[PDB]
DNA sequence: TCGGATGTATATATCTGACACGTGCCTGGAGACTAGGGAGTAATCCCCTTGGCGGTTAAAACGCGGGGGACAGCGCGTACGTGCGTTTAAGCGGTGCTAGAGCTGTCTACGACCAATTGAGCGGCCTCGGCACCGGGATTCTCGA
DNA sequence: TCGAGAATCCCGGTGCCGAGGCCGCTCAATTGGTCGTAGACAGCTCTAGCACCGCTTAAACGCACGTACGCGCTGTCCCCCGCGTTTTAACCGCCAAGGGGATTACTCCCTAGTCTCCAGGCACGTGTCAGATATATCATCCGA
């Protein structure tokens, strides 16, 4: 058993592009950006608690190293997407 | 007869060569000198396919940045024609050298 | 003797890719010695990577973590 | 019951709080962290790929290949700037030449 | 009357800029400056003065890497005048651009 | 408010400082690119240290917020902190 | 219960072993960490310091100084090759740089 | 509250290389910065070695190979003979 | 600037091997419930950052020769493209086969955890010595002759 | 070459502030046990890395040939440097205050841990069509 995004990415491109289709390399690549942007952000949250001598990583981290990392626009709209899914997923118990 | 100009087919295999996506370079000769240069640091090694390909797709990307900066170099200095002090300028403050 | 297989149109080839309209005769082996030294510097730390691991073949993860610790970041193989 | 449901997303939201738990970041892990974690990560995703969606059918093509992926990172000025230090294997360079050397 | 020739008074003074270890910007001009660009990001706020010297001695350690490579770039195009361009090549190739 | 304060890097701390990055001889417009690129690294810098800042919840940007936003970047000064 | 031994002197070191150890597993890097990991980074940082040291004191005595300042650990690192490769992407606060003329510059 | 520095063991270190030598505030800070820059950095690295091979503990022979990938030339070969030299020691106790 | 002639797009038959889709099952994700510890909220202290005024004077801004370097134009010869003939080795498609990469089952030694115990190192206080500063003399470069 | 003149080094004397040692005392490192489990070790499998071989042919290599471009030389001029004079605002000192960055106290609620249940997504197999390839049919560029 081996664990990719390859579900995932392939239903966002259908929602994105319900007429394409993606290749096995493409694929591949699209797990590795996934998987590279999931490592940093992670590890960019890690320090930022580490920094305030604080041992969970919380929405404000992760918030905060979304801001650190993306560009400008690219950074806003990623913040407002997450904070729009958080504040469903709390509401909707 | 019809001796394209000098310059000209430069122009060209520009057009064809940022448009494709291939590797340009020979696959055996890569891999033989790969093997040669992994001797140095342990004897008897075996590499996987995978691993071949990807240092000859990060080699080749890595030369082609070089270029890339080393033609500013050279166009910077009001010349046409690459020379090995534009690479060296550009090793330089890229901070390989 | 196995550098002299990046031959010249290989050289030539790249710096086409590279947007290079003319080139210098030295440029031929300028480019066969960064190529020898970048090769040698991912090599040692994909055996570096295969040594530790107790293993006696270099897997392609190997040298994608080697090209992610220098900077560059591979897409593609893992 | 999927919290990748829940929260409106396609990305695993307890895939991501498993590799957060186990990937050796924090001590504890909070409740929201994944869910905001796996929105960024599904919004950077279809911005990628409706980008390079745009490329694919600008080729006449209804598949995506690593070429239409470089095109898209390579022609916007802040994926650019997110992946500058990182290589697409076969997805080539963006066609660029210089006006010196035109005639 | 004992005028210098124009190439000397200016060694001189390399060597000491060298030779000393100070900042070479005036403090209170680089503060405000600071402030000014940081209002920007959110109003009212209170710099610490390790946080503004800091930024000073990073700042001027950039300054003074980009003009080496600026002094390199005016160099390759066998010039002694640094020229904008030549701070243009140096930045694109060191991958700021 | 503030306004204006790039001035205040005047020419002759550009000159300085190209002389002690070893420039015999400068330009005329070398002085605006300087003032142009300084802005640039600093704002680069200084909107990571007020990011530090602001998730801290304080309102003073302390000196090791600086040295984060410099090694994020990949500059790690020593010294300070 | 015996007289108490420090790690860092069973070892020979005189880099804290204790301290290392505790870093290590505050530090978020593995969910263990072994016996001998603080040892050997506790001996990899003290040579490490020392080389930097040597060369740094050095150069306080080609300066006719008897204490060392930030000029002098800059000047030791910018110096020596290996140190100059670990520390090319680091700013030495109150370091200056290596006097470095170039050779075109100079007068005929 | 009390911030612990490497001040102690730097003098240490110093007084065994140059007897007659001293150090100021300014370059014990910066010593201090680079241990402590050096420490995270080799252990950063053993982290990443130990997830890579599916471990979940952090040896004297990950240290060693963050050491090697880290250190350049003559320097790993040196810092490598001292680990060594010190582990050995310390496990004859 | 159009005539001849190259080297791209454009249009169509013809595979074929990756792509998207059934499937089923088993492992990882929900759902409930409990314990406890991280942290959020309140209140306080003091320190250190902001703000201000006066006096010095070091430094920036200014204005003026003037020389030297950047720029442009000419010319030359060489070295790098362009094309043609060859020959050299790269692909490719099979073969065999064997090192070793990967997965499983014990079970043992090692690391986490906890409960006293204490000494190493952190904090506060001198203080004298190394270093900065100035004053003057000796030494070294420099440039118009 | 040569000597007046400016810049710099040396040598000494004086002051001053911080580097270093000393004392007190916490609290974090040491010692010594138990206990759970991570991985060391042996073993088996199967797979893919290696070696070889024939064949085709694409690409690399060598060699004329020429032309255009890199490099050196010469002339202009313009613009940047060295220097003297005049502001001017940095800078040091010394004061006052209050904002908020660090602390402790308490408690509460949020997350880890565990047991139980179930569904979704990961190998696995299969039709099938998107696109690559062979073949024939207009932008540009080289020469009077």
């Amino acid at each position: 058993r081996k664990e990719s995004y390859s579900v995932y990415v392939y239903k966002v491109l259908k929602q994105v592009h319900p007429d394409t289709g993606i290749s096995s390399k493409a694929m591949g690549i699209m797990n590795s950006f996934v998987n590279d942007i999931f490592e940093r952000i992670a590890g960019e949250a890690s320090r930022l608690a580490h920094y305030n001598k604080r041992s969970t990583i919380t929405s404000r981290e992760i918030q905060t190293a979304v801001r650190l990392l993306l560009p400008g626009e690219l950074a806003k709209h990623a913040v407002s997407e997450g904070t729009k899914a958080v504040t469903k997923y709390t509401s909707s118990k | 007869p019809h001796r394209y100009r000098p310059g000209t087919v430069a122009l060209r295999e520009i057009r064809r060569y940022q448009k494709s996506t291939e590797l340009l370079i020979r696959k055996l000769p890569f891999q033989r000198l790969v093997r040669e240069i992994a001797q140095d640091f342990k004897t008897d090694l075996r590499f996987q396919s995978s691993a071949v390909m990807a240092l000859q797709e990060a080699s080749e990307a890595y030369l082609v940045g070089l270029f890339e900066d080393t033609n500013l170099a050279a166009i910077h200095a009001k010349r046409v024609t690459i020379m090995p002090k534009d690479i060296q300028l550009a090793r330089r403050i890229r901070g390989e050298r | 003797d196995n550098i002299q297989g990046i031959t010249k149109p290989a050289i030539r080839r790249l710096a086409r890719r590279g947007g290079v309209k003319r080139i210098s005769g030295l440029i031929y082996e300028e480019t066969r010695g960064v190529l020898k030294v970048f090769l040698e510097n991912v090599i040692r730390d994909a055996v570096t990577y295969t040594e530790h691991a107790k293993r006696k073949t270099v897997t392609a993860m190997d040298v994608v973590y080697a090209l992610k610790r220098q900077g560059r970041t591979l897409y593609g193989f893992g | 019951k999927t919290r990748s449901s829940r929260a409106g997303l396609q990305f695993p939201v307890g895939r991501v709080h498993r590799l957060l738990r186990k990937g050796n970041y924090a001590e504890r892990v909070g409740a929201g962290a994944p869910v905001y974690l796996a929105a960024v990560l599904e919004y950077l995703t279809a911005e990628i790929l409706e980008l390079a969606g745009n490329a694919a059918r600008d080729n006449k093509k209804t598949r995506i290949i690593p070429r239409h992926l470089q095109l898209a990172i390579r022609n916007d000025e802040e994926l650019n700037k997110l992946l500058g230090k990182v290589t697409i294997a076969q997805g080539g360079v963006l066609p660029n030449i210089q006006a010196v050397l035109l005639p």
